[PDB]
Parts: C-alpha cells; sequence; structure tokens
C-alpha cells in the first residue's frame, strides 16, 4: 500500500513525462506554422521584422 | 615521376577502394516489439 | 559595452538556439539556420 | 584524346528526351541506345564511325581505372542534310557495321560516377572499315584506348557528347536482364592508417594511470 | 475565322484552368492528410510519441 | 518500485509478474498504448 | 629590453618545409608551412 506502487495506488510520472504530450503537440503546432511565417518574414523583410519572441 | 606532367598526356590516377560484398537488405522489420506491443500507432485527424 | 552577445531562438519550439555578437545600435538579428532537432532549417529570432 | 576541337554538332537523347552534356542519367533511362541528333556544317557525304566508352571502369585489381566500349559502329553515311540517327537502327535501316551492339551502362556501388564518352569520328574519303577488321579490334581487348583505335583505322574525331551514370535503385535490375556480372560488389573507400608507431603517453596524469597510483586515482581518472 | 482561332485560343486557356485547378484541389488535399497524420513511435521506457 | 515493478511486469523479459498484464496492456505503470484510427 | 625591461620571446612558429622531394606521404599531412 506505498505512495505509487500500492494497491489502488497510481504512479505520478516525472515532470518531463508528464508534460511529453503538451510538449510535442507544442513543437507540431509551430512546424505547420513555420511556411507561413517564413512567408511573413521573406515578405515583410528582416529590417522591419517586430514580431520577436519573449 | 616527373612534374609537370605533360599536358598532353592521361591522368595518373589510383583507385583508392577495395572490394568488398554487397549487403542485400531484408524486409522484414516487425511491427509488435518483443514486449507485445505496437512499434509504432498512425493517427489521421478529420475535418 | 559597444557589443552585445545575443540568442537566436528556434521558431519551431525546440528549445535550440544560436548566439552571435552584434553593436547595440543595430536592428535584431533574425536569420535562417539549421536547427538539429527537427533537422530543418527554420526561422531563428532574437529573445528579447 | 591528347587534344580535342569539336567540329560538329551531336545531341544524344534518350527515349525522346533530351540530356544535356554531362548529365547523370538513371540506369533505367540509359538501358537503350540513345538516338544522336547530329549536323555537320562542311559539304559532301562521308562515313562516321560512332564509339560510346566508358572511362571509369574500376580496376580492383591493380588499383586503377580502365576503359570499357559500350557501342561501336563504322561507315555510317552522313551529308549536312541529315538530322537524326537511332543507334539501334545501324544494321538493318541505316547503313553501317556494327562492331559491338549497345551496352546498358552500369556502374558498380561505391565507386564515383562513370563517364560516357560518346565520340563521332570521321573516316577518310574512300575509305571503307571492314567488317571483321571491326569486330576482331574488339575479341582481346578489355582496356579500349580510343587513342590506339584511331591510329590504327586512320580516324579524325569531330563530333562530342557526354553523360555520366552511377548506382541507383535500378542498377541492380538492369545487371539482371542483360546478365552483368559484378552487382554482387561494393566498394569502400581505402584507409590510411597513421603512419606514426605507437608510444607511450606523457604527463603527469598519464603516468599514474597503474593501480601502483591507487591513492592518486582521485587526480588521474575521470577527468573531463 | 478569327473567332474561331480565338475560341481555340480560349479554350486552352480557359481548359488548362480547369486542370490547373484541379490538380491544385488533389494537392491541398494531399497536403492536408500529411499534415494531420500523426505517427506515435515506441521510444523508451515505454512511452510513445 | 516503479523500475523494478515495470521491468518483471513484461513479457519481453519473461517477468513472473507479466500474467498481471492484459494482451493489450502495458508494462509501464504511467505510460498507455495509443489507439489509432479516425477521430 | 632596456632601460625599461621589455619582455619580448614569441612562441615558435615553425615555418616552412615539412616534407622534402621524394618523401612519402599520405592524405593529410603538411608539406609546407608559409
Ligand atoms: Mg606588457
Amino acid at each position: 500500500r506505498v505512495k505509487g506502487t500500492g494497491v489502488g495506488e497510481k504512479v505520478k510520472g516525472h515532470k518531463h513525462e508528464r508534460t511529453l504530450v503538451a510538449k510535442m503537440e507544442k513543437r507540431r503546432e509551430a512546424m505547420l506554422a513555420m511556411p507561413d511565417l517564413i512567408r511573413e518574414w521573406k515578405k515583410v523583410g528582416k529590417r522591419n521584422w517586430t514580431k520577436f519572441p519573449k | 615521376d616527373k612534374l609537370p606532367y605533360p599536358k598532353d598526356a592521361p591522368r595518373k590516377r589510383k583507385l583508392g577502394l577495395v572490394a568488398v560484398p554487397r549487403k542485400v537488405e531484408e524486409v522484414e522489420k516487425p511491427t509488435m516489439s518483443a514486449s507485445g506491443l505496437p512499434l509504432f500507432v498512425t493517427r489521421h485527424e478529420t475535418i | 559595452s559597444r557589443i552585445i552577445n545575443v540568442r537566436l531562438i528556434s521558431m519551431a519550439m525546440t528549445g535550440y538556439f544560436y548566439t552571435f555578437t552584434r553593436p547595440r545600435t543595430s536592428l535584431p538579428m533574425s536569420m535562417l539556420k539549421y536547427d538539429p532537432i527537427v533537422r530543418r532549417k527554420v526561422l531563428f529570432l532574437e529573445q528579447k | 584524346l591528347p587534344a580535342f576541337d569539336p567540329t560538329m554538332d551531336v545531341k544524344l537523347s534518350f527515349r525522346g528526351y533530351q540530356v544535356s552534356p554531362g548529365a547523370i542519367l538513371d540506369s533505367r533511362v540509359t538501358e537503350v541506345a540513345p538516338t544522336l541528333r547530329m549536323q555537320v556544317f562542311d559539304k559532301g557525304e562521308r562515313l562516321l564511325t560512332v564509339v560510346v566508352i566508358d572511362s571509369d571502369v574500376p580496376d580492383v585489381t591493380h588499383d586503377n581505372f580502365k576503359r570499357r566500349c559500350h557501342f561501336l559502329a563504322a561507315n555510317i553515311p552522313w551529308d549536312p542534310s541529315k538530322t537524326v540517327l537511332s543507334l539501334r537502327s545501324v544494321g538493318d535501316r541505316v547503313e553501317g557495321d556494327v562492331g559491338k551492339p549497345w551496352l546498358p551502362p552500369f556502374a558498380q556501388k561505391g565507386s564515383p560516377y562513370h563517364r560516357l564518352n560518346v565520340f563521332v569520328l570521321e573516316q577518310k574519303p574512300g575509305a571503307k572499315i571492314d567488317g571483321e577488321a571491326l569486330k576482331k579490334h574488339l575479341e582481346n581487348r578489355e582496356n579500349f584506348s580510343l587513342k590506339g583505335f584511331r591510329e590504327k583505322f586512320d580516324l579524325e574525331p569531330v563530333g562530342f557528347n557526354l553523360f555520366r551514370s552511377e548506382w541507383d535503385e535500378g542498377t541492380a535490375e538492369v545487371m539482371e536482364r542483360h546478365g552483368i556480372p559484378g552487382a554482387e560488389v561494393e566498394f569502400k573507400r581505402q584507409k590510411f592508417a597513421s603512419l606514426k608507431p605507437p608510444r607511450k603517453a606523457r604527463g603527469w596524469e598519464a603516468k599514474r594511470q597503474k593501480p601502483k597510483y591507487k591513492s592518486l586515482w582521485k587526480y588521474v581518472k575521470r577527468i573531463a | 475565322v478569327i473567332a474561331e482561332l480565338i475560341k481555340e485560343k480560349l479554350a486552352a486557356r480557359a481548359e488548362y484552368n480547369a486542370r490547373q485547378s484541379a490538380l491544385r484541389k488533389l494537392q491541398q488535399q494531399k497536403m492536408l492528410a500529411r499534415r494531420g497524420t500523426r505517427v506515435l513511435r515506441l521510444m523508451n521506457n515505454y512511452s510513445y510519441r | 518500485s516503479r523500475w523494478d515493478i515495470e521491468y518483471y511486469r513484461d513479457p519481453a523479459h519473461r517477468g513472473y509478474l507479466s500474467h498481471q498484464l492484459a494482451p493489450g496492456e502495458s508494462p509501464s505503470l504511467y505510460f498507455k498504448v495509443p489507439t489509432g484510427g479516425e477521430k | 629590453g632596456a632601460y625599461r625591461l621589455k619582455p619580448k620571446r614569441t612562441i615558435p612558429k615553425k615555418l616552412g618545409a615539412k616534407k622534402t622531394g621524394d618523401q612519402y606521404v599520405i592524405p593529410g599531412n603538411i608539406i609546407y608551412k608559409q
């Protein structure tokens, strides 16, 4: 009946395991927008760009 | 040999390779792992 | 103080980055670089 | 050739698709004899000789390259009004003496690209090569030399074109259809190991790597 | 006789625009299925991603 | 422990706890076998 | 140095021939630094 591995208990998982799916979904979400983001960058220009990360 | 070679003589070059039997690949990659689990699951969205 | 070291962050949200130097009195850097996590060339933008 | 200044145009095509000079073509595309689109700029009729030579055949036995003829034909009458010449029809339709039919170009795996040099030579007036003498030149010749083939029959190279060929996904099957040997052979780059003989490691930490200085392994082991 | 040639000119263009739109339709359909597919592979510790 | 249980709970190792698994269940105590299809 | 000491001792660059004529070499061997 110990924490996690006992009868009825459920393992919690490490932080990098609980956030694994949300981690890969964020990278997938970004690549899908990569083409449209490069077009805006190659169109607006390297100098007039202002949408920088934070 | 004496350099420079005459401009009209064939290039002198060495093979620089060793002969080995070619490796023919086998298409036998299983779909289920040793633990009886699928090695990959495919999902498709719907619009 | 005339030069600063900036960090160009991958817009693929992989966490990879490049570091380059550029004067303070210059516009932020933005380049198309190779990301070894996704193994493709993506857009990199300055951190701040 | 020691020197070569072409004096006629030669454009070769494979299955209707014109190939650029010096292009790497798939083994499946080059399995059939090409079609030459020639053009001479001097008057009169003459007899041409076409030779396709592979210049980069690897000979691992002697660690050098050898030459190999993939097509040979002589006594091809040509005039400045003629345009197209299909090498398939050099015996039946077009007048000529084929000394060697078309051999599909191929390249074993690991070797660099092979150059298939297409030469068009001009025979002197009233100099018709004998059909047998042409086929005997290839009887016991494994390293074809255009230099020797030219002076023997007194030819003059006038036209030229080129295309390359390397190992591709179709190279294996192409050798099977035509029964070409060597497909079960791969070439790996020769390695030249260091010529320096082994020595004894030098340094404070390198001398003390043995169990003798076990009390000092806190300074000699797991060094970044 | 010039109207016929112009109709042939318009027909060849309108025909291409039709076959060009049909090809663009299939491409957008194949890009939609590729970008929507999701292959979850067994990486380590019995995890899929 | 989590690791020790997962080790003897999978049939790849012929673990003596593998009989506790279902034919479609995973040995991991946290991860699960995802489902394939259009949904 | 001089009235004001000025330590001036550079590391030797060792330029020139590293291989002489008819000497055997393999790929990557330096033959001449200049
Ligand atoms: Mg000083």
